[PDB]
């Protein structure tokens, strides 16, 4: 008690004198990545760390996004995790997430063009899972609204790096650091050639992705594995969001390989500017209208080899002999 | 006068998670039975 107050005074003096080594990094930095299974996100995260490991352990991992705080020559990490289709492992966030981690929330997302329409659907599913996790917290909603106000201010503060809100400005209110990416765009030319991913269709896909991101209040970066597009830019954006670094390069929409529109650098009209580009299809063309579900590989169907059973053929031939 | 870790505690946690994952892979690594390997006709690849 008295010794508790004494060691507390010791700790208070320690916190006061901690200014010598203060501002080292965002304390409790831990990240996450949303999605369903088949993301192939192991390589994405490895390139994100710049490392390489094919250790695709199912469920998730405490992926150590080593945060080399080189601006102050400090260092940290970020306990990252990826999301799969393991609904049996839906309780991973129960192991993973926490109330402090709720303040320390850091989420990521990426892309894969194979089921890119379903990748939007899978993003919706992962978002639903995340919202379920958020609800499972059952935490002080006053703090929830406070962080919502802070995030709304940041979106208002999300100016062009040289006002009123939209109808659905983060309708899926993230209220947390959430990343997205239009990553893994290696077979884009193959998609246009074979899957009929038209240039108008691909632009509409990008625009609808932006629209859905804004509906969740999100931003994404185009990339591909061989491209390694915006990887340093992604790290800089991550540091700017969580670690509070200064994002340097201006966001662009010209770069097909590395389209990374900054959050708040565009608005509903900027998407509406792209929304007019839907020439051949209607401006509200469904992703399902443009989706592909090819039934490849000719799945078995080996005739179900069977005949009349023992008593079955017994009665069959018995009736046959009755006829005979 | 500024103490550190060998390695960082996050590094240790990652190593422990890797060890647990390796233990799990000790079971999971057993391939699914190649019953379709008897079947022929397509030079496809078996899934995970």
């Amino acid at each position: 008690s008295e010794e508790e107050e004494g060691q507390s005074l010791w700790s208070s003096i320690l916190s006061e004198v901690s200014t010598r080594a203060r501002s080292k990094l965002p304390s409790g930095k831990n990240i996450l990545v949303f999605g369903e299974d088949g993301s192939g996100k192991t390589t994405l995260m490895t390139k994100l760390q710049g490392a390489e490991h094919g250790k695709k352990g199912r469920g998730l991992e405490y992926l150590y996004l080593s945060v080399h705080d080189e601006d102050r020559d400090d260092h940290t990490r970020c306990n990252v995790w990826i999301l799969d289709g393991d609904l049996y492992h839906k309780g991973l966030l129960k192991f993973a997430v926490s109330a402090e981690s709720l303040p320390e929330t850091l989420v990521i997302f990426v892309a894969d063009m194979s089921r890119p329409w379903t990748v939007m659907e899978s993003l919706q599913k992962w978002a639903s899972v995340l919202r379920e996790h958020i609800d499972k917290m059952k935490i002080p909603p006053e703090k929830m609204r406070e962080l919502e106000r802070k995030f709304v201010k940041d979106f208002q503060d999300y100016m062009e790096p040289e006002l009123p809100l939209g109808d659905n400005v983060l309708t899926h209110n993230l209220g947390i650091p959430v990343l997205v990416v239009c990553t893994k765009c290696d077979a884009v030319s193959v998609l246009e050639k074979e899957h009929d991913y038209r240039d108008e269709h691909l632009d509409f896909i990008q625009s609808h992705l932006r629209r859905f991101c804004l509906q969740y209040g999100a931003a994404l970066i185009y990339t591909s594995v061989k491209e390694e597009k915006n990887l340093d830019l992604l790290y800089k954006y991550i540091v700017h969001k969580t670690y509070g670094f200064h994002f340097t390069t201006p966001a662009l929409v010209v770069e097909k390989d590395a389209v990374f529109i900054p959050a708040g650098w565009d608005n509903e009209k900027k998407i509406a500017i792209l929304h007019e580009n839907f020439t051949t299809v209607k401006p509200e063309d469904a992703y399902e209208d443009f989706i592909v579900k090819p039934p490849v590989r000719k799945l078995v169907h080996d005739k179900e080899l069977a005949a009349e059973d023992e008593q079955v053929f017994l009665m069959k031939q018995q009736s046959l002999l009755a006829k005979q | 006068q500024v103490i550190y870790l060998n390695p960082p505690i996050e590094e240790c946690r990652y190593k422990l998670y890797q060890e647990m994952f390796a233990w799990k892979m000790v079971v999971l690594s057993l391939p699914r039975i190649q019953s379709q390997r008897y079947q022929v006709g397509v030079h496809y690849e078996l899934t995970e």
